[PDB]
RNA sequence: CACACCCAAUUGGACCAAUCUAUCACCCUAUAGAAGAACUAAUGUUAGUAUAAGUAACAUGAAAACAUUCUCCUCCGCAUAAGCCUGCGUCAGAUUAAAACACUGAACUGACAAUUAACAGCCCAAUAUCUACAAUCAACCAACAAGUCAUUAUUACCCUCACUGUCAACCCAACACAGGCAUGCUCAUAAGGAAAGGUUAAAAAAAGUAAAAGGAACUCGGCAAAUCUUACCCCGCCUGUUUACCAAAAACAUCACCUCUAGCAUCACCAGUAUUAGAGGCACCGCCUGCUGGCUCCACGAGGGUUCAGCUGUCUCUUACUUUUAACCAGUG
RNA sequence: CUAAGAACAGCUAAAAGAGCACACCCGUCUAUGUAGCAAAAUAGUGGGAAGAUUUAUAGGUAGAGGCGACAAACCUACCGAGC
RNA sequence: GCUAAACCUAGCCCCAAACCCACUCCACCUUACUACCAGACAACCUUAGCCAAACCAUUUACCCAAAUAAAGUAUAGGCGAUAG
């Protein structure tokens, strides 16, 4: 037994780091850990997205349904003073109809050639369960949610996540918030392709209804490039020839799927949403 | 000859775990058709043989008892008898060996 | 000493819901100095690794290693125990999870060689691990085809990309 | 090389091979079954089917009294020879002695055997049995056996 | 090399504690009932008639 | 963009882990003081555990009713002495490593029991006084090395059988060690024992047996083995002695010879006296010689060479079989 | 070295530090063994074996020494100077 | 997860203070721990050496009764090492 205190305390500190990892604790709220403050987390929330919230219409934008139906029950079991809190269905249900139509104004200008399916698809992707939780979890908007549930369910954050719009919406006016949606709805595809949000069957069948309407002859399939015909590694380039004039070219392991690639490569060009695209102006208005 | 460096445990898991040296299934077990016990196909049942045993060696000692001694081997046939029977057309001119005992049921009267 | 392998018996789960699969019966029941080697009570613990509870038996039953008696008079006992207090309803329904052994307590003597000379000679004596879970056995890993080979490795070559630049 | 070596080594040597048999052999007419490693009961087995065809010769023939005289240690198993064992097996010409496998002795898991002289009065062995003639298979190649004969008449 | 393991407990009595003690056992509930009560055959169907 | 931030020995600095103390501090810190104050290295010390390695090595004659019987060995056995000190008697044991085993498991632990004197040991009143003549069948004979056994007188004295040793599978060798161990009988046993755990019958290795034709052609050398065998030379006279654990000899000692010293007693020499004693050389004898030196020669030798004949696997030229080992299975390790 | 004891078949021979040859003592040659059964042994082959023999018991000589048929041997398993 | 790993006392060290112990019965210098017979036997005497002097040969510190100081001074010494 060796004298000494402090080789015997930083000891301890070193196993209970590893007690963590052997047996990690279940995750808790940011409200239940010490040094949280609602009033103070709030304030902030508004300062850091540089805009101009109200306080009294973002504190009903975190408060969801579910959360005050158990908050009513705790107090049936202890028998105990009303609360008027107000969810946030009234400001998800502006914000989200507010949204939908700005992505739609945003994309439709960008993209006159896009159909009105395709840009439905890419503001139910923008709009999406999996890219507004994304987007939510890193602006500190599930910390400040009141759930009943934790961690919060994606259902419930997309919702709580457009209450926020709908608080902003109201305060700051339309302009104002519409810079909001182009500088955090937007930038979630930039590197993604049309097809990667927009998932199509069949492109060759979209591609002939699309040339019909064009008054352009069905495109005719041949091969441009062919290399290891024979083996298990092929590579096949297919062109899309329209009166022997080539539109697309694709490549693929095999036939069938280059000529399906070349028809995506071939819807890319004609929707204007190529690689080669300009990128989205974030410049501010002029 | 002694060696030149350790053998570390990595080179020794190859050679200790390696599928000559782990033991090999055996695919001839088979169950007792009389009693139930396992067994296998060219061998004898151990439990059917430890029974014919124990009943071998209370039927050597009742002869134990009728020679008297040693060097005093019979020159008749011997016959094994239970309670309840009687010596048999053919078994006239030979030791009678008596058991207080039934007669056991796969120990069939010859 | 450390003797963790008798209190994994005794941790109690709490009430599955109705909703919930059944959970499988672990028992957990071990032998300690047994007056063995453990080196050569592994094969024995290798041997019946993954085994159901009548295989194991049959096959330590005409083996004619030592520590084979010993660990099937272990399995007997921990086949018991699950039916008597794990709330287990078929006894042959168990498998071997894990099988192991372990290190014993060994004492130290002195071996006597020529020339004056000595030995320090070890009783040497093992523990062995068995776990038994209710249900069969799973099915081996089938080995890897062709086709599984094939389809790993045009993964690869779809997978690499233009180091070194942009 | 051993090639074509029929005898095993047995014993401290030929000679002491010899004892190690005859005391088998022996312990083999006096008690008409007994247990002994696999190895030594089938080098002993030739011995002992050969004994009983000296048995056959009669307790007249001098030849026959000698190799009695040697392989059984005990004389008063001698008189038992050509009184007991030879004229039971008067209506054979071989096949005197059984010898089956049995679970190797737990004191060095030896290959054990267990070798009877036919006809004792010991309780019978559990023999191996083959499946039933009422078998599934053994049904199936009866119907064709009975095709065949009845094919084969007209 | 002369170390042994240290194997020397012995099993012994538990029912009764050293003799020619003043303290004894102190015992808070009797072993049994002083008088076994047999409940009348039927009164099952007496717990309907509560009256 | 940053910039003290790539030399041995040595030298100058700036920081500093942990500890104790003063005062703070109070999830482990501050400023100071003090000191057993920091280890990838000394064939370091102690302890744990690997590697070689589950390797080397170790063990139990057979059948059986576990009554008994069989096979084989016996160069051992029994007793006393000495030594050891309860160390295979009974019972029980959560028992459980004696180099395998083990339930009755047992050469382990605990308890209980035991070896009974006639044998052996433990002896004796005083004072004087006695004791030339071997032993060896002790009779012949023949010795030298000269030897292993005895009382009387007077006085005193007539109480009685205590005490201790007594076991065993045993002692000295670190061990249940192929060793060491006095005497009396048995001289093959009337007593005491078991070389093989099972299997297989590879190499290599050990021991043994047999071999065509040849018979030392092998080899430093007829070493080993076989056979039962002649003639010499060298050295040492001979028996004997020595380097316990690499040298048994030509070395040492040895009768015989020779040199030197000593004229005498109460502890060696010596209870002796120059035909003696001591210190030495040489190695008998015989011959020869000087006034000490050289040859010859009988036997003898696990000395060193040589040789006839025989003998033989030493070899030309190896081969077969058996046993141990071996390899595999099980236990220990 | 002292004291007082013991042992040595049979045969040939003769009153023998004679011969052959057991017990016994010694350790010539070869092989095995080399952490071995053994910090010097085993098997066979050998020298002596009535004597300067072998051996049990007790006592004596102690390290600037003892003892020694001198091998610089031995004096409790490292003696050119014990521990 | 086995083997293990951890622990705080037992006690000890250095001072102060004060000068310590040894007959219950029996046995104990003979072969100690042995009830019980003529002995005559009696104790005292410089330390050396390693080491230093770069060998070694003269020489080379070892509490002698008050801490300090005189003083490492007078002296001693192969007038060297060193001692005092
Ligand atoms: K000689
Ligand atoms: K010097
Ligand atoms: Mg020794
Ligand atoms: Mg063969
Ligand atoms: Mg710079
Ligand atoms: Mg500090
Ligand atoms: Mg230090
Ligand atoms: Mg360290
Ligand atoms: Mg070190
Ligand atoms: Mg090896
Ligand atoms: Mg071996
Ligand atoms: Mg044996
Ligand atoms: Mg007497
Ligand atoms: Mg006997
Ligand atoms: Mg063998
Ligand atoms: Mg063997
Ligand atoms: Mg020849
Ligand atoms: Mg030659
Ligand atoms: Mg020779
Ligand atoms: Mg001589
Ligand atoms: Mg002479
Ligand atoms: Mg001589
Ligand atoms: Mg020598
Ligand atoms: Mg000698
Ligand atoms: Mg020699
Ligand atoms: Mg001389
Ligand atoms: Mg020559
Ligand atoms: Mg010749
Ligand atoms: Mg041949
Ligand atoms: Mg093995
Ligand atoms: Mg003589
Ligand atoms: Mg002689
Ligand atoms: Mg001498
Ligand atoms: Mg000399
Ligand atoms: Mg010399
Ligand atoms: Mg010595
Ligand atoms: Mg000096
Ligand atoms: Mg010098
Ligand atoms: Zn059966």
């Amino acid at each position: 037994v060796k004298k000494g205190f402090r080789a015997a305390f930083r000891f301890q500190k070193e196993l209970e780091r590893q007690r963590l990892l052997r047996c990690p604790p279940p995750p808790v709220r940011r409200s239940e850990k010490p040094n949280w403050d609602y009033h103070a987390e709030i304030q902030a929330f508004g300062h850091r997205l540089q805009e101009n919230f109200s306080l009294d219409l973002l504190k009903t934008a975190f408060v969801n349904s579910c959360y005050i139906k158990s908050e009513e029950a705790k107090r049936q079991q202890l028998g105990i003073v009303l609360l008027n809190l107000k969810s946030n269905q009234e400001l998800s249900e502006q914000g989200t109809s507010f949204s939908q139509t700005c992505l739609t104004q945003f994309l439709e200008d960008e993209y006159p050639d896009m159909p009105t399916e395709g840009i439905k698809n890419l503001v139910d992707f923008l709009t999406g369960e999996e890219v507004v939780c994304h987007v939510a979890r890193n602006l500190a908007v599930e910390q400040l949610t009141l759930s009943e549930e934790f961690p919060v369910p994606p259902a419930v954050l997309q919702q709580t996540f457009f209450a926020v719009i709908g608080a902003l919406l109201q305060s700051s006016g339309p302009e104002r918030t519409a810079l909001f949606i182009r500088d955090f709805l937007i930038t979630q595809m930039t590197g993604k392709e049309l097809f990667e949000m927009w998932k199509i069957i069949n492109p060759m069948g979209l591609l002939v209804e699309e040339l019909k309407k064009r008054n352009v002859s069905a495109p005719e399939s041949r091969l441009t490039r062919q290399s290891g015909g024979t083996t298990a590694l092929p590579l096949y380039f297919v062109g899309l020839y329209c009166d022997k004039k080539l539109i697309a070219e694709g490549p693929g392991e095999t036939v069938l799927v280059a000529e399906e690639e070349a028809a995506r490569v071939a819807l890319r060009k004609l929707y204007g949403f190529t690689e080669n695209r300009r990128p989205w102006n974030y410049s501010k208005p002029k | 000859a002694a060696p030149k460096n350790r053998r570390t445990i990595e080179v020794n898991r190859c050679r200790r775990r390696n599928p000559q040296k782990l033991i090999k299934v055996k695919n001839n077990i088979d169950v007792c058709p009389e009693c139930g016990h396992l067994k296998q196909k060219h061998v004898l049942c151990a439990y059917c043989y430890e029974k014919v045993c124990k009943e071998t060696a209370e039927i050597r000692r009742q002869i134990g008892k009728q020679e008297g001694g040693p060097f005093k081997a019979p020159t008749i046939e011997t016959v094994v008898l239970y309670t309840g029977e009687t010596p048999s057309e053919q078994d006239q001119g030979k030791r009678i060996i008596e058991r207080d005992r039934k007669r056991p049921s796969w120990f069939t009267q010859n | 000493i450390s003797r963790k392998w008798e209190k994994k018996n005794k941790i109690v789960y709490p009430p599955q819901l109705p909703g919930e699969p059944r959970r499988p019966a672990e028992i957990y029941h071990c032998r300690r100095q047994i007056k063995y080697s453990k080196d050569k009570m592994w094969y024995l613990a290798k041997l019946i690794r993954g085994m159901s509870i009548d295989q194991a038996l049959a096959q330590l039953e005409f083996n004619d290693k030592k520590g084979a008696k010993i660990i099937k008079e272990v399995l007997l006992e921990a086949q018991d125990m699950a039916v008597r207090d794990h709330n287990v309803e078929f006894r042959s329904n168990l498998y071997i999870a894990e099988s192991t052994s372990g290190r014993g307590q060994c004492l130290k003597r002195i071996r006597y060689h020529g020339r004056g000379r000595f030995g320090i000679m070890e009783k040497v004596y093992c523990h062995y691990f068995v776990k038994l879970v209710e249900g069969p056995p799973p099915p081996p890993e089938p080995p890897k085809t062709a086709v599984a080979h094939a389809k790993e490795y045009i993964q690869q070559l779809r997978s690499r990309t233009i180091v070194h630049t942009l | 090389i051993s090639h074509g070596r029929v005898f095993r080594r047995m014993g401290l040597g030929p000679e002491s091979r010899i004892h190690l048999l005859r005391n088998l052999l022996t312990g083999l007419v006096r008690h008409e079954r007994i247990e002994a490693p696999w190895a030594r009961v089938d080098e002993m087995r030739g011995y002992a089917e050969k004994l009983i065809d000296y048995g056959k010769l009669g307790d007249t023939n001098e030849r026959a009294m000698r190799m009695a005289d040697f392989w059984l240690t005990e004389k008063d198993l001698i008189p038992k020879l050509f009184q007991v064992l030879a004229p039971r097996y008067k209506d054979q010409t071989g096949g005197y002695t059984r010898m089956l496998q049995i679970p190797n002795r737990s004191l060095d898991r030896a290959k054990m055997a267990v070798i009877e002289y036919k006809g004792n009065c010991l309780p019978p062995l559990p023999l191996p049995r083959r499946d039933s003639h009422l078998t599934l298979l053994n049904q199936l190649l009866q119907g064709l056996r009975q095709d065949l004969r009845q094919s084969q008449e007209a | 090399t002369e170390k042994e393991f240290m194997q020397h407990a012995r099993k012994a009595g538990l029912v009764i504690p050293p003799e020619k003690s003043d303290r004894s056992i102190h015992l808070a509930c009797t072993a049994g009932i002083f008088d076994a009560y047999v409940p009348p055959e039927g009164d099952a169907r007496i717990s309907s008639l509560s009256k």
